[PDB]
C-alpha cells in the first residue's frame, strides 16, 4: 500500500510544481549529462525517466488516454490523482473503510460536481443570431468530396436543426439513421417520430391513443431454439404435446405481471406465439418486434424508460408513454411515426437514396458533419477559473456529505479536501500564501457570491467576470473523468505484481 | 526543495567568484589543464567556461549566456557572469526570510526593464551620420591589442562597412556575412574592401590556367572533375554542359574523397578561359549562397543559368605569399552588399590576433545600430542605477520593496572588482565615485574610454533571465 | 522430517492462498499480467494468475496442476477451490497437535463431503420443474454478475444473449456434451464492442485476394446451399520425384461441379489467380491449421478427393459467404453462418484498443463456462455465499450424531466452509464474524432458506428476491477437487528438491 | 505497537500454564526447581511451584494471586485453574487477528461464567448438611492420596463433627483459619481429643508453686504473657500463669475466645484444655489436635486433613456435589456449542471458542494418566450423550465438590480479564 500511495506521490511531485504558467520546472539528466533539457511538459518528464516502481506504470497509461481527447490538462490529471492517494493514508489507519465504498463515494461526489459546474458555466454563444447563422456555413464546408455537395442549403439545414433542438447530450446515440432504397436524396426530411423499418401486428389497428411503453427482453415463444440432440420418451404421440401445452399455462404468470401495469404497448426482441398474442388482443396490448440494440436503449431515453429485462417487484418500475402512435406507408414499406412523446428530445434523419453506395457515403459523411457542429457545444464554452470552479465543487460535495451513512462519511469528506488542493498548489507557484487565499475563498462562497475567485496578480479575491479569466468546461470534465477512473483501480490494489519487461 | 537550489547556488557562486578575478586586463588569469595535456592561459570568460567541462547542470547555463553575450553585444562575457553570481549571492538571505522564488524571479525581470530607461535618460544621444564618434569608438577599442599606429587606418574601414549594411530599421545584422580571410604575407597597411565577395583560398597554380577572367558567372557546384570511378571523352561532356550556360567560374567543394580537377580537363578549360577555384570549405558553402544569391548544385542536370551569379572582373592579385582572388560587381539586387575584409601580415601571430581584434571592433559599432548612444565604463553605469533605486525603493510595498534595495547592492560588485584588479582599495575608490556624484554624472571622457550601451543593457537582461531559470528547477533526477 | 515438513506445509499454503483472497469476488482486484508471447491483458481470473506464478516450493505447485485440469471442467472455480482447500489445512493443523494421524484427516473429509452433497440436494430447486419462462432470464443475469466489473457492463444487455446461443449449439439436450475445442475466441484492434455480432462459423481472415473477385456469393438460381471445395491438390502442373531440377484440363472439372471457393495452404501466383478471376472463383492463400477436421459434418454433403469425381451434390454446402468491412481495418474479414445447427460457434469481439479486446475476450469466455454448468444440470442452487453456510450447518448438526474419531473431523469441515462467506464479507465491507452469525440465525429460527453474502450494496438479507442462482454441478465440482487436493497434500510427507548443474 | 506488547505477555503466560499442565493429577510430571539459596524442593502441587518460582514477569504473577485465592476459597484446583486460564489466552490469540477488541472478549467471559454455573447446577445433585453419611465418605476419599490409609477411617468423623457444630444455617463463608491443627511429638493417629472450647500451643509452668489447674477461671485466675519471683507471688493468690505465648497465636486467640481449666497429658504433651466458653459474640472455635511419633507423620497428616476441611467448606457455602475427572466439562461444551446459534454478532463466535477451552482440563487428565489423548476425549462425548453423570467415577468414589468447579471458572474469568486489559507497562518508582 505504501508503493501504491506514497510511491505514487513522488511520481506526482514532478508534475506538481510544474502546473500553471508560473509553475516551476524540472531537470532531466542522463549519464553523459550533455543531452539534458529544461521543460515544463509533464508527459515528457514521466516518459523519459525510467520508473523502477512497478506501481508507477499504471499512471503511464492514464496520461495516454487523456492525451487522446485533448492535449491540454495532462499535468492536472496526475496532480489531482496524487491528492486523492495522499489522503488515502488517513483512510486506512484512523478510518478503516473499505476501498470500494470510498470509490462509490467519489461517484456520488462527481455527480454533484458536474451538475454544480453546469449551472455556473458561461459561454460565448450570446447573441445567437450571429452564432446560429454561422452553423450552417460550417457544415457546407465539410461537404467537399462528399456526394451531399449537390445541394448545400437543404442538406446542411437538416444537420443544423439536428443539434440545437437536442437540448442535451450531443452524442450520436440520440440521432437515428435509417437507410432505405427507391428514392432521391432531395426528398429527405427531419422527423422526430422514431421511424423504423419493421411493422407489428396483423389485424390490429394502426393508430394508438395514450400509449404506455414498457421495455423488456424475454423469449415467450419456443425457447431452446435448437432441438437437435434431444430425446423424447413418451407412451403415445398425444402425450408428447402435453409438455408444450403445459408451457402455455405457465405463460399466464408472465402475462399477469404485464397486465397489472396497465400498458397497451409491449417491446420484444424475439417473436411471440399466437396464444400469448391472442390474449393481448382482449387486453389491447400491441407488441413491437426487431428492436435491435440502439432501438432498445434509444426508446428508453426519449420515453423515459428502463433497459432492465426482469421484474424485481410488481407495480414498481420505470414506465414510458406517448400520446399517439401513427403508422404510415412510404416507398412501398410501412413506417412507424410516433407522436406526443413526453419530454422527448431526439431527432431522426431519414436518408432516402437511389442505391446502396449512396447510403453508406451519406451516413459516414453525416457523422463527420455533425461531429463538427456537436464540437461547438464543448468548445468555446468556459467556466470561471482562478480557484472559483475548484471551490464551487467543494460546496456540492459538502451537500452530499450532510446526509450519508457511516462508511462513506469520511470518504466523501476527504474528496472535498482534494478539490481545494488545486488552488493551493497554484498559489504556491505564484509566490503568495496559499493557506490565506484558499481559506478566505471558502467563507465567501459559502454564503452567496458564487462568482468570486482568486486573483494571482493582486493576491486577493476579485470578481472573475470583471477580470475575464476563464477556463474551458470540457477540460474540467476530462480531468475529473480521468481521475475517477485512475483512482478506481489504484485504491482497489491490495498487492503489486511487477510487469514483465518487453 | 531548498536543499537542491541552495546546493546549485553555492556551486554557481564559486564559479562566478572564480571568473570575477579575471575581470579586466589586469585581472587574475585562470589555468585549465586538459586530460590530454593541453594547458590554455587567457582572461576570456567564454573560453574558460567552455574548456572547464563543468559537471554541474545549472552551472553549464553560463556558457549559453556567455555565447549570447558575445553574439549580441560582443563584450562583457566576464561581467555578465559576475552579475549572475551577484544575484545568486544576495538570494541566499532571501530564502531565509521565507520569500518564494516567484517574487524573486518576477522582480528581476521588472527591474531589468526599468533599468534600461534609466540608462537611456543618462546616455548621450548620438547619430550614425556623424563619423567623428564612429572612428574614435573603434580606434580606442584597439588600444588593448598589439596594433597601435595601424589601428587608426583600420578604423574608417570598419565604419564604412557597417553603415552600408546597417540601413535604419534593419536592427540586428547577421555577422556571418562578414568573413575575415587571413593569409601569410603582405602587411596591415594594404587593405581591400572588395564588397562583392572574398574566398578563403587561392586559384589553380598549374600550367594552362588563365587565373583571370572578365565578365564571368559564379555559382555553387557540388560536382567534381574525376576520371571514371576514353577519359577525355567523359570529361568533354562535363565541360560542354557548362558552356551551354556560359559559366566561366567553377567552385568545387573541398572533399578528401576524390580529387578536384583532372589535369586533362585543364587543357580543355584553357581554350574557353574558364577559371576554376578549388578547396572550398564547407563553412563557405552557406556564405557564398547568401552574398552571391546562388544555390548549391549537386548534379549536372540541376545546373542552370538562372542560378548563376555575375562578376564584372575576376583576377588574381599579385602579392607575396598571398595571391588573393577578388570579385567585384556581383550585380545582385536581392542580395545585400556585405563586406569581406582580407587580413595580411608576415607573421602568423599577426593575422590571428588581428582577426579577433576586428570582431570586437565591429560589434561595438553594431551596438549603435540597434540602440544609439554610449555610456562610459569603469563602474559609471552600475553605480548610476543604484543612485536612482535608493529613493525608488521607498515607494514600493510588500516583499518586492526589499528586493529593490538588494538589487542595487549587487550592482556594486562590478565597480568593486574593477578597483581590486587595479591594485587600488576596493571601498575607498567606490566612495570617491559616489561623493562627486552630487555634481558630476558621467565623469573617463578625457582618457578616451568609451563603451556601448548594448553591453550594459544585455548584461542585465541576460543575467535576469539566467538567475530566473536557476530557481525554477527545484529537483534533479536521472533520466535515460 | 515428520516434525518439520508437516508444520511447513501449512505455512506454505497460507502464503499463496492469502494472495488471492483479496481478488475473490466481483469486488476483488484486477491484476496486470503479461504473457511471454507479448499478449497484455487485465483480468481477475484466478486460473491465469495462478498459472503465471513461478516458485520453488513443491507444496504450492500442486495448485497449478489442479487448476490446469479444472480449467477444462469449469475454469472459473480456481479461486474458490484454493481458498476452500486451504481452510481444510488450517483445521487439519490443530488435529495433528491433538494426536490424530494425517491419514485419518484425509478419510475424515471424504465422509463429510459426500454427506453434505445429499443435504444440499434436498434444499435444491429445479428450473424446468418450476417455471419454464424464467429459464431465459436465468442465463441472461448469470453473465451480468461476472461482467459487472468490466466495461462490458454497459452493453451487457445485448451480450447476454450471445453467450446463450453459443453454448446450446455445441451441445445436445440429453447428452449435454460441451467441448472448449468447439468454441473459439478471436478479436482484432479497432471499432467498438457495439458492432460485435454472433457468428455461427469460423473466421478465416480472408480479404478474397484481388478486389475484383465477388465479395458476396449468390445462390446460383436456387441451388443447394453454397458449393465449397475442400481439396489438398491445388491447380498447377506437376513433376516427378526423380528430377527436382494442363491448365484447361484441371480447371474445367471444377467448373462443372460448381465449386465457388478452393482452399490451398500455401500462397498463389499472379497469373495463377488470373484464371480464377474470369470464372468468379475466389482464391484462398495462407491457410491456417484451424479450418478442417470437424464442422463439415453439418454440411450433409460428400467428399471428393480429385477433380474427376466432382459433381453438384458431392460438394460441401453452407448458408452463404460474404465479406463485411469492419471499421477502418484493411483486413476486411468474412462471416460464414449456417441455418442448421452446427457443432462449432466462434465469438467475435471488437475493441478500440488491444488491451480492451483481450479484456472482454476472457470476460466473455468466463461467461461461457458459467452457462456451460447451468445447462449441464437443470437444478440450480442459490449462491453468493449461501451454499457454504447451508452446507456447513448440516455437517455441524450431524457431527454430534456421528461418534468416534471422525466426530472432530466433521466439525472441522463445517468450520472450513465458513471461510468463503467470511472472505466475501471482508471484500464487501462487512463484518465477517457478524455476518456469519447473522446468516445462521435467519436460517434457523425464522425458516430454512439460502441467504448469502451481499455482492452489491444493500441494507438487509434475503438475496433470493434478486434471483441470483449458481449451478449445482459447478459448486459440487469445487468441493470434490478441494477435498481431493487436501487429501493429496497429506499424502506427501517429504519435499525432495533436486539441485542444479 | 500497543497490542504487540500485550501479545508478548500472553506467550510468556502460556509457557507457564504449559509447565503446570504436566503436573496436573497424582500421575502428573514433577518439576525440579533450584532456589538461589541452594534449597532443592520438588512436588506436584501447583501452589508450591508458583510460590517458589520467583516469577519476574508482571502479568505472569497474576496466576500466583489466583492460586492463593483458589486455596483460600475452594481449597482445591490450584493446578487446574492455571490450565483453564491459559486456555482462554490461547483462544484469544486468533481473536486478535480478526480485529476483535479485548473488551468484548473480557465482557463475554462474564456472561459465559455465569451461564456455566447455572448449567452445572442443573446436573448437580443438591445435598444437605443434615446427612452425616455423605460427609464421612466424602472426606475419606481425599485421604486416599496419602500414606495413611487404614488409620484414616477414624479421621473422617473428626473433621465432619467439627464443621457441623459451627455450620448452623446460611453461614456463607466459613473461615478455616479458626480451625488449628495441633502438631505434637508422641502419641498415635487413633488418639485424638476434640476439645471444642479451644486448644493452645504451649505447655504450663514446670516450676514449683504453679497450680496448673483451676476451676471457674477467666479476679484474674489465668493470665497470658507474650520472673521467678512473680510466680511465687501469684502462687499464694491461686492465680495460674501461662507464659511463652507464641506471637502468631495472639491474633488467633483474640477471635475464638471458662468452666473448668485442667492439664491433661496423654504422653509427654502437658497441654491445657478449656471447655464451655459460652460466649455470645464469640462462636465455638474448635482446634484439632494431631498426635504422632515420627515427624513425617504429623506433617503429611496436616496437609491431608487441611484439604479435607476445604472439601467440606465447599459443601457448606454451596450445596451439591458432582463427579470429578472432567465429566461435567464435556456436557457443558456440548450445550454451549448448540446454544451459540442463539446469539448474534461477534459475541456469538466467542461461545464456540469458550466451549473448546473447557475441554483442556479433561484432556490433560487423560494425557498424564498414560491413556491416549484424543481417543479418551472422543469416548467422553459419546457416553455422556445417553447417560447423565453416570461416567464410572461414582463406583470409584471420586467426588469433586461443585464450588471448586464454580470457583475455577469464576477466578479464571477475572484472571484472563486482568491480563488483556493491560495494553502497556512502564517503569514506575
Amino acid at each position: 500500500r505504501l508503493s501504491a500511495f506514497v510511491g505514487a506521490i513522488a511520481v506526482g511531485d514532478l508534475v506538481k510544481s510544474t502546473l500553471g504558467p508560473k509553475g516551476m520546472d524540472k531537470l532531466l539528466q542522463s549519464a553523459s549529462s550533455n543531452t539534458c533539457m529544461v521543460t515544463n511538459d509533464g508527459a515528457t518528464i514521466l516518459k523519459s525517466i525510467p520508473l523502477d516502481n512497478p506501481a508507477a506504470k499504471v499512471l503511464v497509461n492514464i496520461s495516454k488516454v487523456q492525451d487522446d481527447e485533448v492535449g491540454d490538462g495532462t499535468t492536472s490529471v496526475t496532480v489531482l490523482s496524487a491528492e486523492l492517494l495522499r489522503e488515502a493514508e488517513k483512510l486506512i489507519d484512523q478510518s478503516k473503510i473499505h476501498p470500494q465504498t470510498i470509490i462509490e463515494g467519489y461517484r456520488l461526489a462527481s455527480a454533484a460536481a458536474l451538475d454544480a459546474l453546469t449551472k455556473a458555466a458561461v459561454d460565448n454563444s450570446h447573441d445567437k443570431t450571429m452564432f446560429r447563422e454561422d452553423l450552417i456555413h460550417i457544415a457546407k464546408t465539410t461537404l467537399s468530396s462528399k456526394i451531399l455537395s449537390q445541394d448545400k442549403d437543404h442538406f446542411a439545414e437538416l444537420a443544423t436543426n439536428a443539434i440545437l433542438r437536442l437540448k442535451g447530450s450531443t452524442n450520436l446515440e440520440h440521432i437515428q439513421i435509417i437507410k432505405i432504397l427507391g428514392g432521391k436524396l432531395s426528398d429527405s426530411f427531419l422527423d422526430e417520430g422514431f421511424i423504423l423499418a419493421k411493422k407489428f401486428g396483423n389485424n390490429q389497428p394502426k393508430r394508438i391513443e395514450n400509449a404506455k411503453i414498457l421495455i423488456a427482453n424475454t423469449t415467450l415463444d419456443t425457447d431452446k431454439v435448437k432441438i437437435f440432440g434431444t430425446k423424447f420418451k413418451v407412451d403415445s404421440t398425444a402425450k408428447l404435446a402435453q409438455l408444450e401445452k403445459a408451457e402455455r399455462e405457465k405463460m399466464k404468470n408472465k402475462i399477469a405481471k404485464i397486465s397489472k401495469f396497465g400498458i397497451n404497448t409491449f417491446i420484444n426482441r424475439q417473436l411471440i406465439y399466437d396464444y400469448p398474442e391472442q390474449l393481448f388482443t382482449d387486453l389491447g396490448i400491441n407488441s413491437i418486434e426487431h428492436a435491435d440494440f440502439e432501438g432498445v436503449e434509444r426508446l428508453a431515453l426519449v420515453t423515459g424508460g428502463e433497459v432492465v429485462s426482469t421484474f424485481d417487484e410488481p407495480s414498481k418500475c420505470k414506465l414510458g408513454e406517448c400520446d399517439v402512435i401513427e403508422e404510415i406507408m412510404l416507398g412501398e414499406q410501412p413506417f412507424l411515426k410516433f407522436s406526443g412523446c413526453k419530454a422527448g428530445e431526439a431527432c431522426t434523419i431519414v436518408l432516402r437514396g437511389a442505391t446502396d453506395q449512396t447510403l453508406d457515403e451519406a451516413e459516414r459523411s453525416l457523422h463527420d458533419a455533425l461531429s463538427v457542429l456537436s464540437q461547438t457545444t464543448k468548445e468555446t464554452r468556459t467556466v470561471l477559473g482562478g480557484g472559483c470552479a475548484e471551490m464551487v465543487m467543494s460546496k456540492a460535495v459538502d451537500t452530499e456529505a450532510q446526509n450519508i451513512d457511516g462508511k462513506k462519511s469520511l470518504a466523501v469528506e476527504a474528496f472535498a479536501r482534494a478539490l481545494r488542493q488545486l488552488p493551493t498548489i497554484l498559489a504556491d507557484n505564484a509566490g503568495f500564501d496559499s493557506s490565506e487565499l484558499v481559506s478566505k475563498l471558502r467563507s465567501s462562497i459559502y454564503n452567496g457570491i458564487s462568482t468570486s475567485g482568486l486573483d494571482l496578480n493582486n493576491g486577493t479575491i476579485a470578481d472573475m467576470r470583471q477580470l475575464g479569466i476563464v477556463e474551458s468546461y470540457k477540460l474540467k470534465r476530462a480531468v475529473v473523468s480521468s481521475a475517477s477512473e485512475a483512482a478506481e483501480v489504484l485504491l482497489r490494489v491490495d498487492n503489486i505484481i511487477r510487469a514483465r519487461p518487453r | 526543495p531548498q536543499e537542491v537550489r541552495k546546493a546549485n547556488i553555492i556551486a554557481a557562486r564559486s564559479v562566478a567568484d572564480a571568473i570575477r578575478t579575471s575581470l579586466g586586463p589586469k585581472g587574475m588569469d585562470k589555468m585549465i589543464k586538459t586530460s590530454r595535456g593541453e594547458i590554455i592561459i587567457s582572461n576570456d570568460g567564454h573560453t574558460i567556461l567552455k574548456q572547464m567541462a563543468i559537471l554541474h547542470p545549472v552551472a553549464r547555463m553560463l556558457v549559453e549566456v556567455s555565447a549570447a553575450q558575445d553574439s549580441e553585444a560582443g563584450d562583457g562575457t566576464t561581467s555578465v557572469v559576475i552579475l549572475t553570481g551577484a544575484l545568486l549571492g544576495a538570494a541566499e538571505r532571501l530564502l531565509n526570510k521565507g520569500i518564494h522564488p516567484t517574487i524573486i524571479a518576477d522582480s528581476f525581470q521588472s527591474a531589468a526593464k526599468r533599468s534600461v530607461d534609466i540608462l537611456l535618460e543618462m546616455c548621450h544621444k548620438v547619430s550614425l551620420s556623424d563619423r567623428e564618434q564612429l572612428v574614435r569608438a573603434a580606434s580606442t577599442s584597439l588600444s588593448s591589442k598589439i596594433v597601435s599606429q595601424y589601428s587608426s587606418f583600420l578604423a574608417p574601414l570598419a565604419v564604412d562597412s557597417v553603415l552600408k549594411i546597417s540601413d535604419e530599421n534593419s536592427k540586428n545584422v547577421d555577422l556571418n556575412d562578414i568573413r575575415l580571410v587571413k593569409k601569410v604575407g603582405g602587411t596591415i597597411d594594404d587593405t581591400e574592401m572588395i564588397d562583392g565577395v572574398v574566398l578563403t583560398q587561392t586559384a589553380i597554380k598549374s600550367a594552362g590556367g588563365p587565373t583571370r577572367k572578365e565578365k564571368a558567372k559564379i555559382g555553387l557546384i557540388q560536382f567534381q572533375i574525376s576520371p571514371p570511378k576514353e577519359e577525355r571523352a567523359y570529361l568533354l561532356n562535363i565541360c560542354k554542359k557548362i558552356k551551354k550556360a556560359k559559366c566561366n567560374v567553377l567552385l568545387i567543394q573541398k572533399s578528401i574523397l576524390r580529387d578536384a580537377v583532372n589535369d586533362l580537363a585543364l587543357h580543355f578549360l584553357s581554350k574557353l578561359n574558364i577559371m576554376v577555384v578549388k578547396d572550398i570549405e564547407r563553412e563557405e558553402i552557406e556564405f557564398l549562397s547568401k552574398g552571391l544569391g546562388c544555390k548549391p548544385i549537386a548534379d549536372i542536370e540541376l545546373f542552370t543559368e538562372d542560378r548563376l551569379g555575375s562578376a564584372d572582373l575576376v583576377e588574381e592579385i599579385d602579392s607575396d605569399g598571398s595571391k588573393i582572388v577578388r570579385v567585384t560587381g556581383i550585380r545582385n539586387n536581392n542580395a545585400r552588399p556585405t563586406v569581406s575584409v582580407v587580413i595580411r601580415g608576415a607573421n602568423n601571430m599577426i593575422i590571428d590576433e588581428t582577426e579577433r581584434s576586428l570582431h570586437d571592433a565591429l560589434c561595438v559599432i553594431r551596438c549603435l545600430v540597434k540602440e544609439r548612444g554610449l555610456i562610459a565604463g569603469g563602474g559609471a553605469p552600475e553605480i548610476e542605477i543604484s543612485r536612482r533605486l535608493s529613493k525608488e525603493a521607498r515607494s514600493m510595498e510588500g516583499v518586492q520593496a526589499f528586493i529593490w534595495q538588494e538589487f542595487a547592492s549587487a550592482l556594486e560588485v562590478i565597480p568593486t572588482t574593477l578597483a581590486e584588479n587595479a591594485g587600488l582599495n576596493s571601498i575607498k575608490v567606490v566612495t570617491e565615485l559616489r561623493s562627486k556624484h552630487e555634481n558630476g554624472e558621467l565623469n573617463t571622457y578625457e582618457e578616451h574610454i568609451l563603451q556601448p550601451v548594448l553591453v550594459s543593457t544585455s548584461a542585465i537582461t541576460l543575467a535576469s533571465e539566467c538567475v530566473k531559470s536557476i530557481l525554477r528547477i527545484d529537483d534533479i533526477a536521472f533520466s535515460r | 522430517h515428520g516434525l518439520e515438513a508437516k508444520k511447513s506445509h501449512i505455512l506454505a499454503a497460507r502464503s499463496v492462498a492469502s494472495i488471492i483472497k483479496t481478488s475473490l469476488g466481483p469486488r476483488g482486484l484486477d491484476k496486470i499480467l503479461i504473457s511471454p508471447d507479448g499478449e497484455i491483458t487485465i483480468t481477475n481470473d484466478g486460473a491465469t494468475i495462478l498459472s503465471q506464478m513461478e516458485l520453488d516450493n513443491e507444496i504450492a505447485k500442486l495448485l497449478v496442476q489442479l487448476s490446469k485440469s479444472q480449467d477444462d471442467e469449469i475454469g472459473d472455480g480456481t479461486t474458490g477451490v484454493v481458498v476452500l482447500a486451504s481452510a481444510l489445512l488450517d483445521q487439519a493443523l490443530e488435529l495433528i497437535q491433538k494426536g490424530i494421524h494425517p491419514i485419518k484427516i484425509a478419510n475424515g473429509f471424504d465422509e463429510a463431503a459426500k454427506l453434505a452433497i445429499s443435504k444440499l440436494e434436498e434444499t435444491c430447486d429445479d428450473i424446468s420443474a418450476s417455471n419454464d419462462e424464467l429459464f431465459r432470464d436465468f442465463l441472461l443475469r448469470a453473465a451480468k454478475t461476472s461482467l459487472g466489473s468490466k466495461i462490458v457492463s454497459k452493453d451487457h444487455d445485448r451480450f447476454a444473449e450471445m453467450a446463450v446461443e453459443a453454448v446450446i449449439n455445441v451441445m445436445d439436450k440429453d447428452r449435454k456434451d460441451v467441448d472448449f475445442d468447439l468454441i473459439k475466441m478471436q478479436g482484432r484492434v479497432g471499432g467498438s464492442i457495439s458492432d460485435s455480432k454472433l457468428i455461427n462459423g469460423v473466421i478465416l481472415d480472408k480479404d478474397f485476394s484481388h478486389p475484383q473477385m465477388p465479395k458476396c456469393v449468390l445462390p446460383k438460381e436456387g441451388s443447394d446451399g453454397v458449393k465449397l471445395a475442400i481439396l489438398t491438390c491445388p491447380f498447377e502442373p506437376p513433376k516427378p520425384k526423380t528430377k527436382h531440377k494442363k491448365f484447361k484440363e484441371m480447371i474445367d472439372d471444377v467448373k462443372k461441379a460448381g465449386a465457388d471457393v478452393v482452399i490451398c495452404q500455401w500462397g498463389f501466383d499472379d497469373e495463377a489467380n488470373h484464371l480464377l478471376l474470369q470464372n468468379d472463383l475466389p482464391a484462398v492463400r495462407w491457410v491456417g491449421g484451424q479450418e478442417l477436421e470437424h464442422i463439415a459434418i453439418s454440411t450433409n454433403g460428400r467428399i471428393v478427393p480429385r477433380f474427376q469425381d466432382l459433381s453438384k451434390d458431392k460438394l460441401g454446402t453452407c448458408s452463404r459467404i460474404y465479406e463485411q468491412e469492419f471499421g477502418t481495418t484493411k483486413d476486411r474479414m468474412l462471416i460464414i453462418e449456417q441455418s442448421k445447427e452446427t457443432k462449432t460457434v466462434t465469438c467475435f469481439v471488437r475493441g478500440s484498443n488491444k488491451m480492451i479486446v483481450d479484456e472482454a475476450e476472457r470476460a466473455l469466455h468466463d461467461s461461457l463456462c458459467v452457462v456451460r454448468n447451468l445447462v449441464k444440470d437443470s437444478r440450480v442452487v442459490y449462491g453468493g455465499g449461501a451454499a457454504e453456510v447451508t452446507m456447513s450447518l448440516a455437517v455441524s448438526e450431524e457431527a454430534d450424531k456421528q461418534r468416534g474419531i471422525d466426530q472432530y473431523a466433521f466439525r472441522g469441515f463445517a468450520q472450513a466452509l465458513d471461510t468463503i462467506p467470511m472472505t466475501l464479507a471482508e471484500n464487501s465491507g462487512l463484518d465477517p464474524i457478524g455476518t456469519l452469525s447473522t446468516l445462521k440465525s435467519k436460517q434457523l429460527k425464522e425458516k430454512i432458506s439460502n441467504i448469502g453474502v451481499d455482492c452489491l450494496g444493500y441494507g438487509s438479507n434475503d438475496m433470493k428476491e434478486l434471483f441470483v442462482v449458481d449451478p449445482f454441478i459447478g459448486k459440487k465440482q469445487q468441493i470434490l477437487l478441494a477435498t481431493q487436493l487436501c487429501r493429496m497434500i497429506l499424502k506427501i510427507d517429504n519435499v525432495i528438491i533436486s539441485g542444479k548443474d
